[PDB]
């Protein structure tokens, strides 16, 4: 009859074409819940996201509208795969809800963490990421928020990154959570974090909580130089410039042979490469920090270098969206609704 | 060099 219908997940409806069958939850990815589904004319699984009432808020409609500029304007293997937009409302009048079908992954990357892999595995994994953060960085997106639960890989060993959600704890840049203004490599962090817990088989900098983080990365990684702590915001400064002051641990120690699988046949891919690289990457000071380049050009990752997947043509965004400006609760819901009129087609 | 890998056990 008419297109759409309407399922009950617990207390929630998802209201979408009916070519969406059989959804099942499988979780809530940042800014809004997401279930899979069988697409009876691709054949095929797909997640589909509901974002609902996104326009409610500043923060919310922001989020929702990079979230889906990118979503369109960004295609790569190492990206999720967008695979269709809509609302089930008739009008901008009538609008409330936007639901995006994307393909579905196998697992996340929390689950790669608690296995024991080899070492081409690792390197593998870390290079599909750097490769997928090169791509977002040449296009001058900065994803400020990876960690393992938005970044997904499948059984034949692929993996790409989802959200840009916040797209412009520990996970985040140093930088990020001090206020302190940042370049691309705020994503080098995150990567130095998520390899070091790939090693270690667990949390990096144990708790418990969001900001016995900081203290914890203090007294492993050292406390940050003088220049550095000059940098802080006077005010924040003087918070961080408090704390016990701690040496740190040397990688080795950080990250002992024990920790790593068999050194491989393959020449770079050992554990002192690894560990050489981290001690590149988990750097708290962003000046001292390698850039993704430098990290794709590392022995460890560069055995997989392909510069057709490596230096592919940047996504382009129109720019006249570069969307910090606030805008009205009113606006946001016409420039949301627009956009997914815009990206609506196939049903 | 090395073979890329083509599985990754999520069972």
């Amino acid at each position: 009859d008419n297109n759409f219908y309407s399922v009950e997940i617990g207390d929630s409806t998802f209201t979408v074409l009916k070519r969406y069958q059989n959804l099942k939850p499988i979780g809530s990815g940042a800014q809004g819940i997401v279930v899979a589904a069988y697409d009876a004319i691709l054949e095929r699984n797909v997640a589909i996201k509901k974002l609902s009432r996104p326009f409610q808020n500043q923060t919310h409609a922001k989020r929702a509208y990079r979230e889906l500029v990118l979503m369109k304007v960004v295609n790569h293997k190492n990206i999720i795969g967008l695979l269709n937009v809509f609302t089930p409302q008739k009008s901008l009048e009538e609008f409330q809800d936007v639901y995006i079908v994307m393909e579905l992954m196998d697992a996340n990357l929390s689950q790669v963490i608690q296995m024991e892999l080899d070492h081409e595995r690792m390197s593998y994994l870390l290079y599909q990421m750097l490769v997928g953060i090169k791509h977002l960085h040449s296009a001058g997106i900065i994803h400020r928020d990876l960690k393992p639960s938005n970044i997904v890989v499948k059984s034949d060993a692929t993996l790409k990154i989802l959200d840009f959600g916040l797209a412009r704890r520990y996970y985040r840049a140093p930088e990020v959570i001090l206020g302190m203004g940042y370049k691309e490599n705020v994503d080098i962090w995150s990567v130095g974090v998520i390899m070091g817990e790939m090693i270690k088989g667990g949390v990096l900098f144990p708790g418990t909580d969001h900001i016995d983080q900081w203290n914890k990365v203090i007294e492993q990684l050292g406390t940050p130089s003088p220049e550095f702590m000059k940098k802080l915001q006077p005010t924040v400064r003087t918070y961080v410039e408090n704390r016990p002051k701690y040496a740190g641990y040397s990688f080795e120690k950080l990250f002992p042979d024990v920790l790593f699988p068999a050194d491989s046949e393959h020449n770079k891919l050992k554990a002192s490469q690894a560990r050489d690289l981290l001690s590149k990457m988990l750097v708290i000071d962003a000046s001292k920090r390698i850039s993704v380049d430098e990290a794709l050009q590392h022995p460890y990752i560069n055995v997989w270098y392909d510069p057709s997947e490596a230096e592919a043509p940047p996504p382009k965004i129109p720019d006249k969206q570069l969307d910090e400006r606030e805008h009205t609760i009113e606006e946001w819901k016409e420039l949301i609704y627009k956009e997914v009129m815009d990206l609506e087609h196939h049903h | 060099r090395p073979k890329r890998p083509t599985t990754l056990n999520l069972f």
